[PDB]
């Protein structure tokens, strides 16, 4: 998908 | 009301991603965070997040305050489906109770405790 | 497959540029041009163009060949959404039919008529 | 990021 997720730390 | 993320991406693509991402990231939930249009607060550089389900709303609030670069004297409030959520709920519980039909949770923020007026 | 312009700018940061450039330059369209990964042709120094809507794809082709310093014996092909566009189309028409959600048209180039 | 403005 065209917009990346910001993956927050667990 | 209006989230720019919903206007930028077609629904069909948001829902298909929302389905995928819930399988790929089982301990996080997909969340869009945007400024309410009348808020007198900086915008976020990033609006699209995968957020640990066990993180409380309160903790997610402090994370977002930091990313806006707010000063301690600046108020900030969240709105989810037109209401201010409790700080003790987990993001997973907030997601379960509030996600939209594309499987995303949408959070608006403002410097005032009123949204869309 | 993947354009580096899209990994550098958040969809929000490239769409911002796209929306504000359509109003400011009403007779041009915003175009990103990048080398296909396996292309055996030089990299292009600038990737971002404001292209007159009335310029044809064939004219744009000749401009891009000059900017990468091709010899006349060097082949070059363009790909837009996995297809090679006709040289007679205008860039405005190509943009209308192929721009992405960030309001940019993306053109890849290669020395062979196959991409990715 | 700036543009390269072409003529017609
Ligand atoms: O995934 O961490
Ligand atoms: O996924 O966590
Ligand atoms: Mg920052
Ligand atoms: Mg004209
Ligand atoms: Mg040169």
């Amino acid at each position: 998908e065209d917009e990346d997720f910001e993956i927050l730390s667990l | 009301m209006k989230f720019q993320y919903k206007e930028d991406h077609p629904f069909e693509y948001r829902k298909k991603e929302g389905e995928k991402i819930r399988k790929k990231y089982p301990d996080r939930v997909p969340v869009i965070v945007e400024k309410a249009p009348k808020a007198r607060v900086p915008d976020l550089d990033k609006r699209k997040y995968l957020v640990p389900s066990d993180l409380t709303v309160g903790q997610f609030y402090f994370l977002i305050r930091k990313r806006i670069h707010l000063r301690p004297e600046d108020a900030l409030f969240f709105f989810v489906n037109n209401t201010i959520p409790p700080t003790s709920a987990t993001m997973g519980q907030l997601y379960e109770d509030n996600h939209e039909e594309d499987y995303f949770l949408y959070v608006a923020y403002s410097d005032e405790s009123v949204y869309g007026k």
